[PDB]
């Protein structure tokens, strides 16, 4: 839907990551292997467990509806009663359908950019050190291990580390060598 | 047409709200009235 992501660009989810709900997966010389971001998921579900409690706390005051007993002549105020309480009653089914409703398109698209805005992180950390493939998925110029991955998957990988390892990469399939 | 009122009647126009169709039926014939005088019951207030 809106934010690219979720049925996007990346096509399908994994049933392997099993622990979370946006996470990482890496390949590399040890091993390949899925890994939950639990930093971004526990932030998720901080606002949908809020937001799930923050209908609950609105509709404490929602409108109550004790009967009352009437006359056989008096059947035309029986009925503005019956009129009235059949009236906030669809009032407030209305509004508990709506909200819902409305409440859902915002927390499917909420997920869509929590994705993407994941990626995108990644993408600000690995610049030139890496190729955006196009599917979800970065393939590194200078080979990258275990430790390494951790550091993207925590947020502080080093552009300046592997540098030139890289950018010696880039500079031969670049066919610049070519030339002598 | 002969001045009065009609006891509780907006009850009865809210009941009729409810009746889609009436059926008229005679029950205490105007000939059948003894010992008093049913056909002299007519006022000029009620012209036809």
């Amino acid at each position: 839907g809106l934010f690219g992501a979720i049925a996007g660009f990346i096509e399908g989810g994994w049933q392997g990551m099993v622990d979370g709900w946006y996470g990482y997966h890496h390949s590399n010389e040890q091993g390949s292997g899925y890994a939950a971001d639990k930093e971004s998921t526990q932030k998720a579900i901080d606002g949908v467990t809020n937001k799930v409690n923050s209908i609950i706390d609105k509709m404490n005051t929602q409108f109550e509806a004790v009967g009352r007993e009437f006359n056989n002549l008096e059947r035309r105020i029986e009925n503005l009663n019956k009129k009235m309480e059949d009236g906030f009653l669809d009032v407030w089914t209305y509004n508990a359908e709506l909200l819902v409703l409305m409440e859902n398109e915002r927390t499917l698209d909420f997920h869509d950019s929590n994705v993407k805005n994941l990626y995108d992180k990644v993408r600000l950390q690995l610049r030139d050190n890496a190729k955006e493939l196009g599917n979800g998925c970065f393939e590194f110029y200078h080979k990258c291990d275990n430790e390494c991955m951790e550091s993207v998957r925590n947020g502080t990988y080093d552009y300046p580390q592997y540098s030139e390892e890289a950018r010696l990469k880039r500079e031969e399939i670049s066919g610049v060598r070519s030339l002598v | 047409c002969y001045p009065g009122d009609f006891n509780d009647y907006e009850e009865l126009k809210h009941l009729l709200s409810r009746i889609n169709h009436f059926e008229k039926i005679q029950i205490i014939p105007k000939s059948s009235w003894s010992s008093h005088e049913a056909s002299l019951g007519v006022s000029s207030a009620c012209p036809y």
